[PDB]
């Protein structure tokens, strides 16, 4: 409902306590005009979990559509049973850094001009439908970094545990 | 439940190279929903994890010393756990506990959240957790602080146990910070990665006991610290 929980705090690692030098950093699969972070096969429980899979969306051009896919509880039996997504009101609410901590922010006021359709292919633009999308504005005046979380690390199967997914969107100034 | 019960049997005195079949009658919970552990405490020593069986009995894990000698099995229609022990050796002398796993609804596997009283077996002749100090002399009312240091990142998957004299271990804290149900609030946990702490805000006379940390981040094997004894000055 476009509200923010100003009391919500987290970190990039969350409860995994994984150091940043141990993140699996990779770039988004960019189709030139759509930068996609697809977690559909990145977070399944393994004996080596939890890992931090961090998809980096680097934007320096105008009107880029950002798409983020986070597996849904029940999409596969058991594999995503305790998956959580943050912020729950994404893409309207996003996370940004307050020094070490991550705090909920309205993307409306963080990047003015940014386009969020209420629907993505006829379904609500919310992680509860599996996908969020937002198209960045034609002008960005300052460098801006915000975050989404798709965390499956609390899903476990015997000695297997899922992975914590992070989307880091790094927007360089363009336009002006 | 508040009526959970585990009753081990089948122990006894055997010579090296002999066999024993341990049994554990499970009561008070949905046995078929929970993985089960065997653990053991050698005379005068700390806690060691032995074996784990999946809720449906289709996957089993073992400590290296038990591989090829011990077989963990279960009958979900008899709510009974078994440990077939073959080719026994003098170092297998220990009190053998059956323990119920903490895991349910896809979270908690590796923690031993309830222990039976145990059955003694006498054979008549890895992530490392460091607990310091080994002994802690304190007075009733003082704040006790126990430390656990892991050889590598165990995330926040560290549990704490209390073994009062003569008694089975009891889960106090799981995943670093989460007090188990029924545990008084004077017990608190903190830490992440490699360094962890258990705080007992005001020691009560019953709190003077041995305490063990345990990791479920990477297993098998499930590993315990050496234990910290909290004595009266």
């Amino acid at each position: 409902l476009d509200k923010i929980d100003l009391s919500y705090e987290t970190t990039e690692s969350g409860d995994t306590a994984v150091s940043e030098d141990s993140y699996d950093k990779y770039a988004s699969q960019n189709t030139n005009k759509e930068y996609v972070c697809d977690f559909t096969d990145q977070l399944k429980p393994t004996e080596s979990g939890p890992k931090v899979k961090k998809c980096e969306v680097k934007v320096n051009e105008p009107l880029i559509k950002v798409k983020i896919i986070c597996p849904l509880k029940g999409s596969v039996e058991k594999l995503y049973d305790n998956i959580e997504y943050v912020p729950k009101k994404s893409p309207y609410v996003v996370l940004t850094k307050e020094e070490t901590k991550l705090k909920e922010k309205l993307l409306s006021k963080l990047i003015y001009g940014l386009l969020i359709s209420p629907t993505v292919n006829e379904k609500e633009n919310n992680f509860k439908e599996g996908v969020i999308e937002f198209t960045l504005p034609p002008v960005v005046h300052k460098a801006t970094v915000f975050y989404f979380i798709c965390d499956n690390s609390k899903t476990e199967d015997d000695n297997k545990k899922g992975n914590r997914g992070i989307v880091e969107v790094y927007v360089e100034p363009y336009g002006n | 439940t508040g009526q959970v019960q585990l009753v081990e049997s089948g122990g006894g005195v055997v010579q090296p190279g002999g066999s024993l079949r341990l049994s554990c009658a499970a009561s008070g919970f949905t046995f078929s929903s929970f993985a089960m552990h065997w653990a053991r405490q050698a005379p005068g020593k700390g806690l060691e994890w032995v074996a784990y069986i999946r809720y449906d009995g289709t996957k089993e894990f073992y400590t290296d010393s038990a591989k090829g000698r011990f077989t963990i099995s279960r009958d979900n229609s008899k709510n009974t756990l078994y440990l077939q022990m073959d080719s026994l050796r003098a170092e297998d002398t220990a009190l053998y506990y059956c323990a119920k796993d903490l895991g349910i609804n896809s979270y908690g596997y590796g923690g031993l959240d309830f222990w039976g009283q145990g059955t003694l077996v006498t054979v008549s002749s890895e992530i490392v957790l460091t607990q310091s100090p080994a002994t802690l002399s304190l007075s009733p009312g003082e704040r006790g602080t126990l430390s656990c240091r892991a050889s590598q990142n165990v995330n926040r998957y560290l549990a704490w146990y209390q073994q009062k004299p003569g008694q089975a271990p009891r889960l106090l804290i799981y995943d670093a910070s989460n007090r188990a149900t029924g545990i008084p609030a004077r017990f608190s946990g903190s830490g992440s990665g490699t360094d962890f702490t258990l705080t007992i805000s005001s020691l009560e006379p019953e709190d003077f006991a041995v305490y063990y940390c345990q990791q479920r981040a990477i297993w098998p094997p499930l590993t315990f610290g050496g234990g910290t004894k909290v004595e009266i000055k």
